[PDB]
């Protein structure tokens, strides 16, 4: 996955 | 949930855009990914792995890398670099 996939999961 | 980032980490969210002193910590995920996006800081191959080794944030953290992956470890970065 990309990185603004991993980082959007801190923002859930 | 309101925070108040210290020196070095106002420092950081002020350089992608952020303009306040006060912040909800969805806030500071949301600037620090977009500084670790906009700076390319994550490895290419692996992207959960981010290089802070040569940059501010590494100052924060404190170590050279980490895994967006590692979420407490994340928190308890900005925790430490809190009023």
């Amino acid at each position: 996955e990309t990185f603004e996939h991993w980082w959007s999961q801190l923002l859930s | 949930t309101l925070v108040r980032p210290k020196p070095l980490l106002l420092k950081l969210l002020k350089s992608v855009g952020a303009q306040k002193d006060t912040y909800t910590m969805k806030e500071v995920l949301f600037y620090l990914g977009q500084y670790i996006m906009t700076k390319r800081l994550y490895d290419e191959k692996q992207q959960h792995i981010v290089y802070c080794s040569n940059d501010l944030l590494g100052d924060l953290f404190g170590v050279p890398s980490f895994s967006v992956k590692e979420h407490r470890k994340i928190y308890t970065m900005i925790y430490r670099n809190l009023v």
